[PDB]
């Protein structure tokens, strides 16, 4: 019933590492996105 | 309160009176002084009513019981378990007659206010109105504006 | 409150000791059964007699019969917390034992039977005119079968149980104040011996609290 | 053979049968001291009951934070459930989810998932198959997922679960956590387990297995409501711990040829140890790949 | 401080009614309250009956067995033969099988077209614990009882009353306590429906047997009236049709509890306890 | 300007009663791990933080009777050392404080 | 309004707060570890840093040395500053200070806060810290990270 | 003055007869004349109202209110009054029943004001009352849902007689 937040429970070591892992995903989805128009557009 | 009080519906006991009548009186206990000047008008009662009102009532066991008291009471019991103690201090001979006559008759329910002066069981013979009573039914049981056989 | 206003001529009467004048240890192995045999008889026939010294008409051999009496009607007033009455069945001395911690509390006692007679183990007397009081102290031994169940505030059995009666081996101590016209017989106190078995164990579990220690202190083995 | 109905009810009664045998062994209200060997709180001895008194009762005696931490107890240096009657006058310690060496609590917290998922798969699927529960292998934590072995009917030899099937084991899970259910423990001997998972075969061999381990052959049996199961160790003390739960994939082991044992799969976290949401995706993501018990 | 005593007393009596209203003191038997004498209360109570009871028969029907164990016993306990005293058994035996023959009597002749489980379910509420201790309770039975316990247990009570009923069959004859059934459990049946005494399940199920009975076609189901059937408040009449014709139709809620609704109706009209049955018949036989 | 009419219990109990006049429950209380006793996340635990500034008073009171006035702050580094214990090689060089007791547990020699 | 205003308004006016803060710097240096209200340990921390910074141009730099003169006011703290404190500091750039928040004070209620300069003699102040690797969540976390390095590997 | 709260403690129940079911044990305890106002007081003892008695005092013990180390005191010491006096086996299995505050014995003082006026302040005192109950405590009483709701309006629909006629 106590609050928690994303890091409250994460050691040393995991927090640089769910760090990049979540910024790595965050840039991969955004490059994927790069080519509106070879992934099945709207009638223009 | 009318507000201010509780309330029943007119009602009776053991729907006496139905197929015979009860009297729901079944015991009066009497407390008079010997001396208290209180007390004259049940000493009174005592002496020359009290024995005729219970040979017109052999279902009320009477209890008068002597003693010294500043205020006589008669305490009257129904069949229903109701208990009712009214004070006949400084009350005169026939107040006690009218008094105690009043409790015979009285089928021992609270005196409080009564919603209606009537009670029934079978308020309908007929069939009590409901909102198709008075309607008309139509052919197959169509509704207004249903389209039949789309 | 140790001690009343200074130099007043009234002084507290008392009617009772606080302990026993010379503790009878009980033989080693004595539950089992259920020269210095004579020493010990001798004082207390010394001590015997200056009992019937001042109430002439006095039966050892009565007492042990009496002795039963006073201590079933004593503990049958702790059932229904009949004070007034056990005053008389015990001394001052007896009375807070008995009563204090039973104050908010149900106690069913009851006196099923004696397995063994009681003894007169020993009778002794005290000092004479320690205030110009003389005490009386009859040691008896008891070999009895009784039930006890204890309940709580609640009425929530919290000690022993009601049906199951029990061997009981205890050495009461009566004692009596015979320069006291009106001095009577009375329930005085318990000897425990060391070797006496262990009671029986409590209903409810129990912590026993550690060292409270404070930021400063540290805990040590 | 007996019903699935009747089969529950048969293991229930000769599980309170021997619960109460070993009940009545007890004479009256004899007494323990239990020391406390912990960090805070030293010093502190309890005077418990014999056969009945069980770790939680110590941390009773405590306070409320100590009932709800305390997840695994340490008697004497042996793990011990919360709910585990105490039999001796021995020391006793309180293990946490987040101590600095939490190894034999996390263990604890692991079997308990797969007994869990166990209990689900059982009373899952359909009158007509027949579901043969195996065994929960024991697998590091850092494997990723808790796995338990199941061999399902022969009808159901070219059936894979779908996700929405995945999902519906997961909402029954999530009901036994709703539930709260402790977890009962019983010691018995190999013969009164024996009897209780005679149906069984794959358990009766397994409590063969457990028996001979051990010199004086008794078993550890756990029970959660009224399913029963044969465990390999201590087991946490309520349902109610896990907070977040989900039974993951469903793989077919090699070699297929003598039975199909399907190896259900499922990862978990508890209330005091709650991921955030998009963490808790990247563990289910690794939970729903194959792992193989070393 | 003001003089005088009346105030003060006036306010003592005031004091006590609180006391005892917070704490309102355990119910005693009226017979341990004061002005009670027990040969004048039997007496009184045949009296307000109009009954000519047998004073030694309507004595023994109160006395009942527990109150004959506990006598002895306390004669037992107090060391203390003349507690020869007859339980009220018999009689009331005697009683409950009389009133269980003439309430089937009366019911069979009223309503012919009820089967046997109808009439029995009535008779067994007539005679019920519920019925019967109300109206004991309210004849000053309870009162005159002579039982261990007080507040009388209410099976001890049924059997008093019966034993009463007893009695009176002794005293009195068949005619006379036919009478008295009629008055006293006959009219207990005023204002209820048949089926709030007899509790059935299954309605429909039972409709269909008795008409095939009477060799008539199975019932038909239709919705005669319908309102608001998206709401959450709709109104259905479902009509059972035999042979096309109407024999029965009911309101609800739903479809399914208008049509078991239905099927009461029709049993109601069938067996002859209709709303609008003519009322029974309480005048003098002539 | 004076109120115009007495306000009614009923009125007041509705304003002092109001949710947002309540004390709110605290989520954020825990145990603290080394002492048992109770602690707030974000807030160092009292009876820790106690014991560190008791240990703290008495090493400046020895600190004081070393330096024996005001305006004596050395210019080197400062070592404090229990019983059973001798000067390592890095603690050379450095003003030493002696005190009269075991090293704490939790004071980590280093 | 007091956008982008990042001094606070303590003491008397202007010169008050520096003086207020610059008496707690002298007995930071002096202690090493001071408590006080947390507001005003807040306000201070940064000069605290920044005397450091100054500590470290050396006692030779004559801006340097006016700094220190004005800000120590007991001067046997200024040789303490520049010999003593900037040495064990010649490694970092920057964070030589730790805040903590300790229980509300007793007499006003009023939030505290411990500073200390990192690397003094005196017992450790007791820090958090985070969860042990070991932990449930922790192993699981380490799993998934062995698994995609070696994965990345492959 | 009233001492009735002192006096709830030495009622003695009647032993249980076998069938019945444990009877909770019941601990009064109060504090007289504190130094602090019944309204300020108030607000402590409706806070700790319900929990159980480990986590009312974690909430007294965090808060910044004189009130709440008086009546964390009161708590502790019926705490241990309840295991050693009224046979409690456990001190974390206690909730908090009933807890108030009463108005206590004050005291009138002058306050002084301009041109010679002045006031009467009241030097306020309090009592603090608390009941603690064995066992768990009672589960709070969920929301009432919107199938309750319409369960409760149809019947209000169905209770509904012709008024004011036969
Ligand atoms: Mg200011
Ligand atoms: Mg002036
Ligand atoms: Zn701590």
């Amino acid at each position: 019933k106590s609050g928690t937040w994303w890091d409250e429970h994460l050691s040393e070591e995991n927090v640089p590492f769910i760090k990049q892992l979540v910024s790595d995903e965050d840039k991969a989805q955004l490059a994927s996105k790069l080519c509106p128009l070879k992934d099945e557009p709207w009638p223009i | 309160t009318a507000r201010g009080t509780p309330s029943r519906f007119l009602a009776s006991v053991l729907h006496n009176g139905l197929g015979r009548y009860v009297q729901q009186l079944q015991r009066l206990s009497f407390s008079v002084s010997r001396d208290g000047a209180s007390s004259r008008g049940a000493r009174e009662f005592v002496e020359r009513e009290v024995i005729d009102f219970a040979r017109r009532n052999p279902g009320v066991v009477i209890y008068v019981n002597s003693r010294p008291c500043c205020v006589p009471r008669v305490v009257a019991e129904y069949l229903n378990g109701a208990v009712r103690e009214e004070s006949i201090h400084c009350k005169s001979v026939e107040e006690i007659s009218t008094l105690v006559q009043k409790l015979a008759d009285q089928s021992g329910l609270d005196v409080i206010r009564i919603r209606k002066p009537f009670h029934t069981d079978n308020p309908s013979i007929q069939g009590q109105w409901h909102p198709f009573t008075n309607k008309p039914t139509t052919f197959r049981g169509l509704r207004p504006r249903e389209v039949q056989d789309p | 409150l140790v001690i009343p206003p200074e130099k007043s001529d009234r002084s507290i009467h008392l009617a009772c000791t606080a302990g026993i004048f010379d503790a009878y240890v009980p033989p080693e192995g004595d539950a089992r059964i259920s020269t210095e045999r004579m020493k010990k008889t001798m004082a207390s026939q010394v001590s015997i007699r200056r009992i019937k010294d001042y109430d002439a008409n006095f039966k050892i051999k009565d007492f042990p019969e009496k002795a039963k009496d006073i201590f079933i009607e004593a503990h049958l007033c702790l059932n229904n917390s009949d004070h007034d009455r056990l005053h008389t069945l015990v001394t001052e001395h007896c009375f807070p034992d008995m009563t204090w911690d039973i104050k908010y509390k149900t106690v069913r006692w009851s006196f099923v039977e004696s397995l063994e007679p009681s003894h007169v183990v020993q009778v002794r007397c005290s000092s004479m005119m320690n205030q110009g009081n003389v005490y009386g102290q009859i040691t008896v031994r008891m070999h009895t079968r009784q039930t006890l169940a204890i309940y709580d505030r609640f009425g929530r059995l919290m000690y022993g149980q009601e049906d199951v009666p029990k061997d009981v081996l205890e050495y009461v101590v009566f004692e009596k104040q015979l320069t006291n016209p009106y001095g009577s017989w009375r329930m005085h106190t318990k000897i425990v011996p060391p070797w006496a078995p262990p009671k029986q164990p409590i209903l409810k579990t129990v912590m026993i609290p550690g060292p409270q220690l404070k930021p400063e202190e540290e805990y040590e083995e | 053979q007996l019903s699935p109905t009747e089969l529950t009810e048969m293991r229930n009664d000769l599980f309170n049968k021997e619960k109460a045998r070993q009940l009545s062994l007890t004479p009256r209200t004899e007494k323990i001291e239990v020391k406390h060997v912990g960090k805070t709180d030293p010093g502190t001895v309890f005077v418990m009951n014999k056969n009945i008194s069980t770790p939680y009762s110590c941390a009773m005696h405590l306070s409320e934070w100590y009932c709800r931490k305390s997840i695994l107890a340490l008697v004497d240096g042996q793990p011990w459930d919360m709910y585990k009657p105490l039999t001796k006058s021995c020391e006793i310690k309180f293990l946490t989810f987040k101590d600095c060496d939490p190894g034999e609590v996390n263990k604890a917290y692991w079997r308990s998932c797969a007994m869990m998922m166990g209990c689900v798969i059982e009373r899952a699927f359909k009158d007509e198959y027949m579901v043969n529960l195996v065994r929960a292998p024991e697998v590091p934590v850092i494997s990723g997922a808790f796995c338990y072995d199941v061999v399902l009917d022969s009808k159901l030899d070219e059936w894979m679960p779908t996700k929405e099937n995945l999902r519906s084991f997961t909402k029954d899970a999530h009901a036994l956590i709703y539930k709260d259910l402790p977890f009962e423990t019983l010691e018995v001997e190999a013969k009164v387990a024996l009897e209780i998972f005679q149906h069984s075969k794959y358990k009766v061999d397994f409590i063969e297995e457990k028996a001979s381990q051990n010199p004086e052959r008794i078993v550890k049996l756990h029970r959660i409501g009224d399913f029963i199961d044969v465990s390999e160790g201590p087991l946490i003390p309520r349902t109610s711990i896990c907070f977040q739960y989900e039974v993951s994939a469903v793989h077919n082991l090699q070699p297929t040829q003598p039975s199909l044992i399907r190896r259900f799969q499922g990862v978990s976290l508890p209330v005091h140890l709650r991921a955030h949401f998009t963490i808790w995706d990247k563990l289910l993501e690794r939970s729903r790949k194959m792992v193989t018990e070393d | 401080v003001k003089k005088g005593f009346r105030a003060a007393f006036r306010f003592q009596k005031e004091l006590e009614r609180q006391r005892l209203l917070r704490c309102p003191p355990p119910p005693v038997r009226r017979s341990e309250k004061p002005n009670w004498d027990y040969h004048a209360e039997i007496q009184a109570f045949g009296h307000r009956l109009q009954e000519n009871f047998s004073l030694d028969l309507l004595k023994t029907a109160f006395v009942n067995s527990c109150y004959i164990k506990s006598e002895e016993a306390k004669r037992q306990q107090l060391g203390i033969v003349l507690l020869n005293l007859k339980s009220n058994q018999e009689l009331s035996e005697q009683g409950t099988s009389f009133s269980q023959t003439c309430l089937t009597q009366f019911l069979e002749d009223e309503y012919p077209d009820m089967p046997t489980e109808g009439i029995k379910n009535l008779v067994d509420f007539l005679t019920g614990e519920e019925v019967v201790c109300h109206v004991a309770r309210n004849l000053a039975v309870e009162q005159l009882t002579l039982s261990e316990e007080f507040p009388v247990p209410p099976a001890v009570l049924q059997q008093t009353f019966f034993a009463v009923i007893g009695a009176l069959l002794q005293s009195s004859g068949p005619e006379r306590t036919a009478l008295f059934i009629r008055d006293f459990l006959i009219t207990q049946m005023t204002g209820k429906e048949l089926f709030e005494m007899w509790k059935i399940i299954n309605p429909m199920g039972l409709l269909v047997e008795e008409l095939k009975k009477r060799n008539v076609s199975a019932p038909e189901s239709r919705l005669t009236r319908q309102s608001g059937g998206t709401t959450a408040l709709p109104l259905y009449f479902v009509g059972l049709y035999c042979d096309k014709k109407l024999i029965a139709e009911g309101p609800g809620e739903t479809v399914l509890v208008a049509e078991e609704e239905a099927a009461r109706v029709a049993l109601r009209k069938l067996y002859g306890f209709t709303e609008n049955r003519r009322p029974w018949n309480y005048s003098k036989p002539k | 300007a004076a109120p115009k009419n007495r306000r009614t219990i009923e009125v007041n109990r509705c304003r002092r009663r109001n949710p947002q006049k309540l004390i709110k429950v605290k989520n954020n209380i825990d145990v603290c791990p080394e002492c048992g006793h109770l602690k707030q996340k974000h807030v160092l635990c009292a009876y820790c933080y106690e014991k560190v500034c008791k240990e703290t008073a008495e090493i400046r009171r020895q600190i004081g009777k070393q330096e024996g006035g005001p305006f004596k702050a050395p210019t080197i580094e400062t070592v404090v050392l229990y019983t059973g214990e001798t000067p390592s090689e890095q603690d050379q060089g450095k003003r030493i404080i002696e005190r009269d007791r075991k090293r704490p547990s939790w004071f980590t020699q280093n | 309004i007091s956008h982008g205003r990042v001094f606070r308004r303590m003491g008397l006016g202007p010169e008050s707060r520096i003086h207020l803060l610059r008496n707690l710097l002298t007995g930071l240096v002096r202690h090493e570890r001071i408590e006080a209200p947390w507001a005003r340990v807040d306000e201070m921390r940064g000069y605290a840093e920044k005397l450091i910074d100054y500590g470290k141009l050396g006692d030779t730099n004559e801006r340097a040395m006016r700094m220190a003169d004005f800000w120590l006011t007991e001067k046997d703290l200024i040789p303490k500053l520049f010999q003593v404190l900037a040495p064990r500091y010649k490694d970092q750039t920057g964070g030589y200070t730790r805040m903590l928040q300790i229980p509300n004070r007793s007499l006003d209620r009023a939030k505290m806060a411990v500073i200390e300069y990192k690397g003094n003699c005196l017992p450790p102040l007791p820090l958090p810290r985070r969860d042990s690797h070991l932990t449930l969540l922790n192993q699981l976390l380490q799993g998934l990270r062995q698994d995609l390095r070696q994965s990345q590997e492959a | 003055i009233s001492r009735k709260w002192e006096k709830k403690n030495k009622i003695v129940y009647p032993p249980q007869l076998p069938g019945e079911p444990r009877r909770p044990a019941e601990i009064y305890h109060c504090r007289r004349q504190i130094k602090y106002s019944k309204d300020k007081m108030w607000y402590l003892a409706k806070l700790i109202r319900g929990m159980s008695i480990d986590q009312a005092l974690a909430q007294l013990e965090f808060n910044d209110k004189k009130g709440a180390k008086i009546i964390k005191e009161v708590l502790l010491e019926a705490q241990d009054m309840a295991v050693r006096d009224h046979n409690v086996e456990f001190r974390s299995n206690l909730y908090i029943a009933e807890s108030t505050s009463g108005r206590g014995q004050c005291l009138k003082r002058i306050r002084y004001h301009g041109r010679g006026r002045f006031g009467i302040m009241e030097k306020v005192y309090c009592h603090y009352f608390v009941k603690l109950v064995e066992g768990p405590p009672p589960p709070p009483e969920p929301p009432k849902t919107a199938v309750a709701h319409a369960k409760e309006y149809i019947q209000q629909l169905r209770s509904r007689t012709i008024v004011h006629t036969l």
